DNA sequence: ATATATATATATATATATATATATATATAT
DNA sequence: ATATATATATATATATATATATATATATAT
DNA sequence: TGCCGTTACAATGTAACAGTGG
DNA sequence: CCACTGTTACATTGTAACGGCA
C-alpha cells in the first residue's frame, strides 16, 4: 500500500539507516575511515546490516568491502560519485612496518603499545636508510638535520594513519599507539603467492592500488 | 520401525511436523519448501525438504573448527566448547570476586 | 558466549532430531507397502496367465 | 471412521481454510464490532505456525455460521488427500455439454445408480458387443 | 473472432486476475528489486475502477512470462461468460473414479471423438440397443 | 521506523549527487531546476536527516539551499 | 619559527518532562 | 451537622538533553 | 506466427444423501 | 435421536495443448 516503507526502502536498510550510529559511522567511512573489531559498536553494526550498506553505497559508485581479515572499508570506482585518493609511498612504508610490527613476536613484550621512535627504528633497520632518506629530501646525505626531518614525517605518517584508522592513539597518549587489523591492507601485494608483477596488476585492475 | 504399521508411522510423522511447525517459523524458505512437503501424490518433496534442512544447518557452522560439515558431527565438538567455557566461567567468576 | 553456543547446539539438535522422525517413518511405510503390493501383484499374475 | 484423523494436519487445513475465507473477505469473526474483529482476525495470523492453538481460535471467535460448511470441507479434504496416494483411488473431473449430461442423468435416475456405475454398464455392454464380435 | 470483447468488463477481470496473483504470491511484476515490484503493486491496488489505465499498467510493468497465462485465463472467462447465459450452452461438470474415466478415455482417443460425443454415441448404442431388444 | 516521505527522498535517484554535493559545501541555487525542485518538496525532511549530522540545512531568502555545520 | 586550522573538553544557559507538596471543592463516614 | 478522604489544579524544583562559547594541544605550511 | 475458440483436465469448496456408533 | 463421516454431484477458477484463421 502507500505510505509504506517498502515502497521506496527495504525495512532493514531504513533501520540501519535510522540508527544512532549510523551518522557517526558514515561520515568516518566516507572520511576514508577504516573500520576494526577493536570499535565493537560500529563493527557489529556493520556485520549486521553489511549488505544493505553495500547496496545502498553502491548509488554513490563506491564498494564498501570486507577483507578477509574482517575490516571493512569502502573502495571508490573510477565512476567514484564521492572522490578518491592514494597514500603516498613513506606512507606504504610506514603501513607495511606497522604490519610488520602487527606480526613481530620480538616486540611481544610491547604488548602491542609502541612509540614513534621504535617505528623508526625498526624502519630504517629494514629500508635503506639513505636511499629512503633521498624521498625526504633531494639534497640529503645523511645530515642529521634531515635527519630529524625524515623523523617528522614518519611522525606526520603515522597522525595520518591514525586518522585512517590504521593506528590508535592511547585514551591519554599521543606519543604511544596500538595498532589495528586494518594494517593487514599493506600486505596485499603478498598475500597471494603469485608472481608479484601479476598480483600488483590484478590489484590495480580491482581499483585496490593504483601505481606512481 | 521396520515392525510397526502404517497408522503409528503417521502418527508419528504428524508429531513430526508439528515439532517441525514450531521449529522452522522463524525461516521463510525452509518453511515454505516444509509445507510444500505435505503433498501425498509427491514424496519426494519429503526428502528435498531433509536435503533444505542439511542446506540450512551447514551455513549455521560457525568458524574453521567446527566445519565438520556434517551436522550430527558438529554436536560433539560444541559440546567440548561447552565444557570448556563452564570451565573459564568458573575460573571467570572467582577472579570478578578477588 | 555460552549461551549463544547452547542454543545453537540444541537448535541443531532438535532440527536434526525431528526431521529424521518426520522423513525416515514415511520411508519405512512406503518401503512396507511396496514390498506388500508386489506380493499381493504376483498372485494376480500367475492366476491370470492361465 | 475409515480415515485416520490427524490433528497437526487437520489443525493445519483448518487454519489455512479461516485464512483464506479471510482473504475473501467473508466475516469468520463472530463479532460485529470491527475492532474486536480485526484483534481477533490478527490473533488467528499470529496462530500460523502453532495450529493447535487454532481450534481454540475457532471456540472463541469462529462465526456460527460456518461450522457446517467447516466440517464439509475439511472432510472432503481428508478424503481426498487419503484417496491422492494411489491412482485407482482417485477421482478424475471431467466438463460435459448440457444435453448429454441431462440424458446421462436422467439415465442414472432411471437406473438408481450413480454416473459411474451409469458409464461402467455402458461402457460394459460396449465392451460386450465388442467381445462378441473379437470372440 | 465470435465473441464480442467489452473492455470495462474484461479489463474488470485483469485486474481481478491480478489482485489474485499477487495475493497469492506470484510475481506480477517485471521487476526483481523488491521497492519497485512494491510500488507497481500499489499503483495497481489504487488503480481499481479504470481499464483504460489498467491495460497501460499491463503494457508497462507485467511480468513477460504471465502474459500467455493471462491471455488464456481471459480467453476462458469471455468464453464462460458468453456461454453461461443460456441453458444448453452451458457446461456440467462431474467427476469419474479413475478405472471409468480410463476405459472412457481410451475409447475417445481410440475413435477421435470428444468425451461428449463419445458419450452420446455410447448412449444412442444403447437406446438403439434396447429397441433391437424390444 | 523512519519516516515514510524521508525514506522517499533519500531513495530518489538524484539523492546520491546533491547528497555528496551538500557534503562538499555546494550551494543549490534556482538554476538547478531539478535539484532545486527536489529539496523545496523534501525540504521538511532533509532537514531532519541533516540535523542527525549537528548540520543545518538552510534555505537562503534568494531561495538557495545549503548545509551549514554547528560546532558539533 | 611561528601563524593558522582543527578536534576535544569543559562551563553555562535554555527548554521541556516530571515528581512532590499544597490548596480547593465535593463525597461520604461519624 | 460535622470532619476526613478523594480528585483536581497549581507552582515548585529537580534532572536531562541541547547548543553555545572559550581554552587547549598540536599538527601543518610558509 | 499470434489471437481465439475449444477441450480436458486439476484443486478446492458445498450441498445433499447414506452410513455408523454412542 | 443425534452427531460425526464417507460419498456423489455438482460449481468455480486456472492452465496446457490443438486446431482454425488472418
Amino acid at each position: 500500500s502507500s505510505t509504506h516503507i517498502e515502497q521506496f526502502m527495504p525495512v532493514k536498510l531504513a533501520q540501519a539507516l535510522a540508527n544512532s550510529l549510523f551518522p557517526e559511522l558514515d561520515s568516518q567511512l566516507r572520511a576514508g575511515r577504516h573500520i576494526g573489531i577493536d570499535d565493537l559498536d560500529n563493527h557489529a553494526f556493520l556485520m549486521d546490516f553489511q549488505e544493505q550498506l553495500e547496496e545502498f553505497y553502491a548509488r554513490y559508485n563506491v564498494e564498501l568491502i570486507r577483507a578477509p581479515e574482517g575490516f571493512f572499508y569502502l573502495r571508490p570506482r573510477s565512476t567514484t560519485l564521492i572522490p578518491r585518493s592514494v597514500l603516498s609511498e613513506l606512507d606504504m612504508m610506514v603501513g607495511k612496518i606497522l604490519c610488520y610490527l602487527y606480526l613481530s613476536p620480538e616486540r611481544l613484550a610491547n604488548q602491542g603499545i609502541f612509540t614513534s621512535q621504535e617505528l623508526y627504528e625498526e624502519l630504517i633497520s629494514l629500508a635503506d636508510e639513505g636511499k629512503l632518506m633521498k624521498f625526504v629530501n633531494q639534497r640529503s646525505s645523511g645530515s642529521d638535520l634531515d635527519k630529524q626531518k625524515l623523523q617528522e614525517k614518519v611522525r606526520t605518517t603515522l597522525n595520518r594513519l591514525r586518522r585512517l584508522g590504521m593506528v590508535y592513539f592511547l585514551p591519554n597518549n599521543n606519543n604511544k599507539f596500538t595498532i589495528t587489523e586494518a594494517v593487514f591492507r599493506f600486505g596485499a601485494d603478498v598475500r597471494s603467492g603469485d608472481d608479484p608483477r601479476e598480483i600488483q596488476l590484478r590489484m590495480i585492475r580491482d581499483g585496490e592500488a593504483m601505481p606512481v | 520401525l521396520a515392525y510397526m504399521e502404517g497408522g503409528a508411522l503417521r502418527s508419528m510423522s504428524d508429531k513430526a511436523l508439528g515439532a517441525l511447525r514450531l521449529a522452522v517459523a522463524d525461516n521463510e524458505h525452509l518453511r515454505d519448501a516444509l509445507r510444500l512437503s505435505e503433498d501425498p501424490k509427491r514424496p519426494e518433496r519429503k526428502v528435498q525438504f531433509f536435503i533444505a534442512v542439511y542446506q540450512h544447518l551447514r551455513e549455521r557452522i560457525r568458524q574453521d573448527i567446527i566445519r565438520t560439515d556434517d551436522p550430527v558431527d558438529a554436536i560433539e565438538q560444541m559440546e567440548i566448547e561447552l565444557a570448556r567455557l563452564t570451565e573459564e566461567l568458573t575460573a571467570r567468576e572467582q577472579k570478578l570476586a578477588i | 558466549a555460552i549461551r549463544v553456543t547452547q542454543s545453537d547446539r540444541d537448535l541443531f539438535k532438535h532440527l536434526i532430531t525431528e526431521a529424521t522422525s518426520y522423513v525416515s517413518a514415511d520411508y519405512m511405510r512406503h518401503a512396507n507397502e511396496r514390498r506388500t503390493h508386489l506380493d499381493e501383484a504376483l498372485a494376480l499374475r500367475g492366476e491370470l496367465f492361465g | 471412521m475409515k480415515y485416520q484423523q490427524l490433528e497437526n494436519l487437520e489443525c493445519g487445513w483448518k487454519w489455512a481454510y479461516l485464512i483464506r475465507k479471510h482473504q475473501e473477505g467473508e466475516p469468520i469473526t463472530k463479532y460485529i464490532e470491527n475492532s474486536a474483529a480485526h484483534a481477533a482476525v490478527d490473533k488467528l495470523i499470529k496462530l500460523e505456525s502453532e495450529p493447535v492453538r487454532v481450534l481454540e481460535w475457532i471456540e472463541q471467535h469462529m462465526n456460527p455460521d460456518l461450522f457446517n460448511r467447516m466440517k464439509q470441507t475439511i472432510r472432503a479434504r481428508r478424503k481426498r488427500h487419503f484417496n491422492a496416494e494411489h491412482q485407482h483411488t482417485r477421482k478424475k473431473s471431467i466438463d460435459l455439454d448440457f444435453p448429454v449430461w441431462h440424458r446421462l442423468s436422467a439415465l442414472s435416475q432411471r437406473r438408481g445408480n450413480t454416473l459411474s456405475e451409469t458409464i461402467v454398464q455402458l461402457i460394459e455392454d460396449a465392451e460386450r458387443k465388442e467381445k462378441y464380435a473379437n470372440q
